[PDB]
């Protein structure tokens, strides 16, 4: 089970196009699954083309020989997830699953709500500090977010991380923490997030001064 | 009767589901495959009306109308008698 | 196309477990039905089991208690497996299909239409012993005889190819005779023409699977 | 409706042994073959095991063949998996899944009810629950009339952890960011969720952080600063 | 089980006779009764299945015939590549079931040997034993006697004979026998001679070499 596209990015009421090529097809079996943010695995298809209860008619699948394909038409917001193909096959039975698809779902651009959190006074008094950078419901999901201290840049002691697609409204969130020990952080007065986006008008700073 | 349902789990009658299929568009080796198989349930003539069945319960799908599913499922019913297998007195496919 | 080979151990020790894989190529072995029949020193020709692709079996009664086949078909193989085994269970393995194949007159007939071309398993106890290949070297009405002889051995089988097999008309290979050592040998011989012994080199391959030796040996005039 | 909970991940060492279950409801759980299949982080889904619901004949993946042990128990209505030989690979996230077509069927209809999983690591290191602290909503965290606050979720090992706020509560506009790996070997996240700015004060904002494998559930209250 | 039983167990004829071969079973068969062809270090082929219906590829040189009990294979005009065991074989009810198999070996006009003899090889003899090889190539009948003559001493009790099976395609034979001797003892003496005694040979026939020499 050898799956494409790895990646696909398509607006509202577009068609998506996946497809899976067994290698062998003795007593197979073809079923397509949706892995969407947060939830259990969802039966789509089985048996290469029969849709499963409770899935929407837009979804259908196909064979044509070895590749076996499912097509997404009309597509929605809530379409944002994993989708993977699956073979069971041959005797004694043995499963396939593809390498999966990622479906990213397009959407108006939507700049980030940048908020900023210094560290708490508990965690100053266990010897670090831990200083928060948030954006908030943006898409697209490129963008680059920098702490700077006293003006210079800091990379290699901070960490990203990124929310899934929200299924109902398409965006993005992101965090971006820099860690510090208590003394490096009293080291330093102005602690500044860079954000540049694509929906913003202009790069975007927020920024507190240590002790205020 | 959980020898038969054991026996139809790990059965493969999709040469069964091809053969068929090709028979009827005329009017290589799926049906020697399909007879193959069919042949495991000989000797259980419940089985093997319980293996016809599950044939006749997989492609509702791929027919429409009763003209097809007549017409498919009376290929179905002389199976096994063109399989050179003893076929069941009585089974209903539905 | 459908081709048949045996693979295993041609050298099992009395009670231990003689263990077989047959190797179906040329097309999907699925929803046909295999088997194994062996054919041990009086000739005959004794039938052990047949296997369906769902991996339901029928064995031989006398060997049903230390008998068992299991198949694979992702692997496209299946295979035989035998505990307890003595002096009796020595034999030529053949792995086979058990076609129930539609005749032209319409009706089904049973046969064994596809063998594969068999695996020596030996029973005893006796270790393995690569061979010592030595040449005969040619010495008459225009025609030469030169050969190899394959020297102190076990188990059998020794496979003994000419010139990488270019070389087949005329090639005698003997059966193996056991020697007073519990060892054999054989020796393979070719008449080519006297001209040729300074025109055309002749080299004996000599293979002895069980001890993992292969021997390339340049036979010439003394 | 079905359900299917699984249980019993956490952290086993190199050379030990772990049993997750997998409680069944809503269907006749004799009449139906079920699975196991993991998902390692950052891959695909991974079959682990079948067993069937006709005559508990078990099939297993090559890579995990020898080592683990599906079992069902009819009584309780209950599928374990026995992990007696663990190996790098087999950190994942395991999911219990239903077959679609009952037992005796011929043909595959593929796996109609999933469980939402259940997380084992394979390492030798030890369990370290999470410090939480606060990130309070000052005025640097509040755009137009909307403030911003959140949780601190800091040096826990392993995953997961799960966060809610005023005891469930409080679920829109929360966003609780996947862990990231430290360079200690220990994971550490956020969760933040976004309220109007005339709700502070007023109204009271609790993340309850509950990390199992510690048995550590903390409630922690985040307030203005 | 079904008792497969064929006679002849073994019989001699000639290129162009023909050949029958009788198969009783211990019950009575309703289709599938096979025959089989095994050339030697092959395995068995199919000729035929059904009693009467011949497998694809198979010459039309072979019919079978029979019902019940009683099958009959026919070779019309037997060929030099039929030197074989013919089997027949039952697919009615497990356990398949084989006969005992009927050999049928190829009576051809005499052909004299050509004889050579090897002298042991000077790498064996580094390992304190001397391996000499007397040939006889393309003979018939089988029949034949091989003497070992060491400085004109006959020898007794140190050789060792194998026979190929009959060639299919002239129907010979061809045979080896191997003087075995220590190093020390093949030192002791130089004539080394194989005197093959042989229906075609109009006298018998003597091949020598002394050792060290040419
Ligand atoms: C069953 O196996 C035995 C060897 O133990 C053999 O002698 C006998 O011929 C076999 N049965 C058949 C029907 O070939
Ligand atoms: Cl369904
Ligand atoms: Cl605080
Ligand atoms: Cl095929
Ligand atoms: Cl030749
Ligand atoms: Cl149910
Ligand atoms: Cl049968
Ligand atoms: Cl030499």
């Amino acid at each position: 089970m050898t799956q494409s596209p790895a990646t696909l990015s398509l607006s509202p009421g577009e068609i998506a196009t996946l497809s899976c090529r067994a290698s062998q097809t003795v007593s197979s079996y073809l079923a397509w699954y949706q892995l969407k943010p947060g939830q259990a695995p969802r039966l789509l298809i089985y048996d290469a083309s029969r849709r499963a209860a409770g899935i929407p008619a837009r979804f259908s699948g196909s064979e044509s020989g070895t590749d076996f394909t499912l097509t997404i038409s009309s597509l929605e917001p809530e379409d944002s997830a994993v989708y993977y193909c699956h073979q069971r096959s041959n005797w004694p039975p043995v499963h396939t699953f593809g390498q999966g698809t990622k479906l990213e779902i397009k959407r108006t651009v939507a700049a980030p709500s940048v908020f900023i959190f210094p560290p708490s006074d508990e965690q100053l008094k266990s010897g670090t500090a831990s200083v928060v950078c948030l954006l908030n419901n943006f898409y697209p999901r490129e963008a680059k977010v920098q702490w700077k201290v006293d003006n210079a840049l800091q990379s290699g002691n901070s960490q990203e991380s990124v929310t899934e697609q929200d299924s109902k409204d398409s965006t993005y969130s992101l965090s971006s923490t820099l860690t510090l020990s208590k003394a490096d952080y009293e080291k330093h007065k102005v602690y500044a997030c860079e954000v540049t986006h694509q929906g913003l008008s202009s790069p975007v700073t927020k920024s507190f001064n240590r002790g205020e | 009767a959980r020898r038969c349902q054991s026996q139809l789990e790990r059965a493969n009658l999709r040469p069964c589901e091809q053969h068929l299929m090709q028979k009827i568009q005329r009017d290589s080796q799926h049906q020697e495959r399909c007879c193959n198989e069919l042949n495991e349930f000989e000797n259980n003539q419940r089985c093997m009306c319980e293996a016809l069945q599950q044939i006749m319960e997989n492609q509702s799908d791929r027919l429409q109308g009763r003209q097809q599913e007549q017409q498919f499922k009376r290929e179905l019913r002389n199976l096994p008698q063109q399989c050179g297998l003893r076929a069941p007195q009585r089974c209903d496919l539905d | 196309q459908v081709q048949l080979q045996e693979s295993g151990p041609g050298l099992v020790k009395p009670s231990e477990t003689l263990s077989l894989t047959c190797t179906v190529s040329g097309g999907s072995m699925s929803s046909y039905y295999w088997g194994w029949i062996r054919q041990p020193a009086g000739r005959g020709l004794e039938w052990i089991g047949r296997i369906f692709t769902t991996g339901s079996t029928i064995y031989n009664a006398s060997l049903n208690s230390r008998v068992s086949m299991s198949v694979d078909t992702s692997k496209n193989q299946f295979s035989l497996k035998l505990t307890s085994v003595t002096a009796a269970d020595t034999a030529l393995y053949f792995c086979v299909r058990d076609r129930r194949g539609r005749s032209h007159d319409s009706n089904w007939y049973w046969y064994f239409d596809l063998w594969g071309r068999g695996t020596l398993v030996t029973v005893s106890s006796a270790s393995t012993k690569g061979p010592s290949v030595f040449p005969l070297a040619p010495s008459s009405g225009g025609t030469a005889a030169l050969g190899c002889l394959v020297k102190d051995y076990f188990p059998e089988p020794v496979t003994v190819s000419w010139n990488s097999g270019a070389l087949t008309s005329g090639v005698h290979t003997f059966p193996a005779v056991l020697q007073s050592s519990g060892l054999y040998s054989l020796s393979s011989v070719v008449t080519v023409p006297s001209s040729s012994l300074g025109t055309q080199t002749y080299i004996c391959n000599v293979n002895h699977k069980p001890s993992n030796t292969k021997v390339d040996k340049r036979v010439e005039p003394k | 409706e079905v359900q299917l909970v699984e249980s019993g991940g956490g952290v086993v060492q190199p050379g030990g042994s772990l049993r997750l279950s997998c409680v069944a409801s809503g269907f006749k759980f004799q009449n139906y073959g079920m699975s196991w299949v993991r998902q390692a982080p950052g891959k695909g889904l991974e079959w682990v095991a079948d067993i069937s619901g006709s005559d508990e004949s078990t099939y297993y993946a090559d890579s995990v063949k020898g080592r683990f042990t599906i079992s069902r128990d009819t009584s309780k209505n209950t599928l374990h998996l026995q992990m007696s030989s663990p190996r790098a690979e087999d950190t994942a996230l395991y999911y219990c899944a239903k077959a679609t077509a009952p037992a005796g069927k011929y043909y595959y209809y593929g796996m109609d009810v999933w469980g939402q999983g259940t997380t084992v690591t394979v390492s030798s290191a030890s369990t370290k629950g999470p410090s939480v602290f606060p990130l309070a909503p000052s005025s640097k965290s509040t755009s137009g009339g909307t403030a911003a606050l959140g949780c601190l979720v800091k040096d826990y090992f392993p995953e997961p952890v799960t966060v809610s706020w005023n005891s469930g509560a409080l679920t829109s506009g929360v966003h609780t960011f996947p862990a990231v790996l430290q360079s200690s070997g220990l994971y550490s996240l956020s969760s933040v969720v976004t309220v109007p700015s005339s709700s502070l004060g007023t109204q009271t904002y609790i993340c309850n952080v509950n990390h199992k494998p510690s048995n550590t559930k903390v409630d922690k209250r985040v307030e203005p600063k």
